[PDB]
């Protein structure tokens, strides 16, 4: 008998408050999933309004358009980079107590109002801090579906890529020269190459290591305070009617709180039709989504219930329940079926060699050895 | 518009690094994929023989074979296939070194689309000769 906890879709925590994001570090992977301390990755944003103007086509390119393994870009490997030389410079043990990816926080705290995808998570209690990530089999059959879901998300999904790329330089604009700003159509686009960002925040009284995507900054690198220049860059279907609006209003919900877990102040959509081709771009601002959904005129309040709020404490209550539920050197395994509907199962795994095996895959060796290391040195101080 | 090796050799002489060339040339191929065995000959003895325009030729071929598989076209991929490895050998000689960097992206490309078969994917990096 495999212990296994609930956790009802209905609660929620009323206390529940979020600190402020911090930036702390960053990392820039190339294509041979090496990552490194530097800006290399870092784009920048521009777009006229004479590109909008000049009707830009998105299917373009999609034939020797590339495509990363879902193992490894879900690996921890960057962040656990990131945490061993903030400690190595640091010289002690970081208070955070979860580290994970962006991506999973924001599916487990859309549940209550977006949960139409299912998904395995495994937990790791290593040193007193729980990791996070996706399960490797559950990953492996997500590939398998993906590689049998036809072709047309695959044309959305290159849409999305190529409409960033079309937006963004290497270089900021003063030193940037007219050959590479108009060459960025002949650009081979992948999604492996990227940049992303290591943010320490947390709910109620506890502190959470994540890191995410981040698309470009604004103009230039602000050192003083990165996250405020910080910008991602999003694809919809253009709206047409209240159906559309309906299905744009999940949308932003997905998106403001794929945002709101980093505190990315601004949002960017690129409006594309059916055929691929950028009609309307428009902003947003992130404190002001919730503001502008709840006050449309075009259905002013049919309930009252703010979905935000409700998905915060539900968060808050989820954090909590992780805290208390897993002590150390305890793996569990975490996944929600979608006939359920009902509630959250978290179950935990006694098959040493499954522990062993889960441990290994998720944490790398260098890691461990190094944190060993670490442990050795505090009681050689 | 009938088919003929003379229309085709003037088409793959045609061929440009702008897409919007190398999707029309695709198309035609498309058009008459009854003679296919004369088009993939055609297409064998002039990337054997051109200079420059190899890796229009490669984009090309990379193109059709995806929209062959788009439109089910099953007998396609064995067919330029049999003479793909060879045709590599012949192209990597006279090939410098940038579009060897784009040749490997491009090869890596097919591999990761689930567009050949695991024998020809590796008759391909040895063809590659990396």
């Amino acid at each position: 008998m495999s212990k296994e906890k609930i956790l009802p879709l209905a609660a929620r925590s009323k206390k529940a408050m979020l600190r402020q994001p911090k930036q702390v570090a960053y990392f820039s992977r190339d294509l041979n999933y090496k990552t490194h301390p530097d800006r290399s990755n870092l784009s920048y944003y521009y777009l006229p309004d004479g590109d909008i103007d000049n009707s830009i086509d998105l299917s373009v390119g999609s034939k020797h358009f590339l495509l990363g393994d879902s193992v490894e870009l879900s690996k921890l490997d960057p962040i656990l980079l990131a945490l061993k030389e903030i400690e190595k410079e640091s010289g002690a043990k970081t208070k955070d107590r979860i580290i994970t990816w962006r991506g999973i926080m924001r599916k487990l705290l859309t549940l209550p109002y977006d949960s139409e995808e299912d998904f395995v998570l495994d937990v790791v209690s290593f040193d007193g801090q729980l990791f996070i990530q996706f399960n490797v089999p559950y990953l492996k059959s997500k590939d398998v579906q993906k590689q049998g879901d036809t072709e047309f998300h695959k044309k959305l999904q290159f849409s999305g890529y190529k409409f960033e790329k079309m937006a963004t330089l290497p270089k900021p604009w003063p030193e940037c020269t007219r050959k590479e700003i108009d060459s960025r159509a002949k650009s081979k686009c992948n999604n492996i190459e990227q940049y992303g960002a290591i943010v320490r925040t947390g709910i109620s009284r506890i502190k959470i290591l994540i890191g995410g995507a981040v698309a470009c900054t604004a103009d230039y690198y602000d050192e003083n305070d990165p996250l405020s220049r910080y910008i991602e860059l999003k694809t919809t279907r253009t709206i047409n009617q209240y159906k559309d609006m309906i299905a744009f209003e999940k949308k932003l919900f997905r998106t403001w709180a794929q945002c709101f877990l980093l505190g990315i102040p601004k949002i960017i959509y690129g409006f594309r039709d059916d055929n691929c081709i950028l009609r309307t771009v428009e902003e947003f601002s992130t404190n002001d989504i919730p503001l502008m959904v709840k006050n449309n005129p075009l259905n002013e309040q049919p309930k009252k219930e703010n979905c935000y709020m409700s998905s915060i404490n539900f968060y808050g209550a989820v954090v909590e329940w992780l805290n208390e539920s897993v002590k150390d050197d305890q793996v569990w395994k975490l996944s929600y079926a979608k006939r359920n509907r009902q509630y959250l199962v978290l179950k935990e795994v006694t098959d040493e060699n499954e522990k062993q095996q889960i441990v290994d895959s998720a944490i790398p060796a260098w890691f461990k050895e190094w944190r060993s290391e670490l442990r050795n040195s505090e009681g050689n101080i | 518009m009938s088919y003929s090796k003379d229309i085709v050799l003037e088409k793959l002489a045609s061929l440009e690094e702008t897409q919007i060339s190398i999707q029309s040339i695709g198309q035609w191929c498309l058009f008459h994929h009854r003679h296919a065995p004369e088009t993939v000959a055609i297409w064998s003895e002039f990337v054997g023989s051109t200079q420059t325009k190899k890796l229009a030729g490669l984009y090309l071929a990379n193109e059709i074979i995806q929209q062959s598989r788009a439109k089910r076209k099953t007998t396609f991929l064995d067919e330029f296939a049999k003479v793909l490895p060879s045709t590599l050998e012949q192209i990597y000689p006279s090939m410098i070194s940038t579009h060897q960097a784009k040749l490997k992206r491009i090869i890596d490309v097919w591999s990761q689309r689930k567009i050949f078969d695991s024998n020809l994917i590796h008759r391909l990096y040895q063809s590659i000769q990396d």
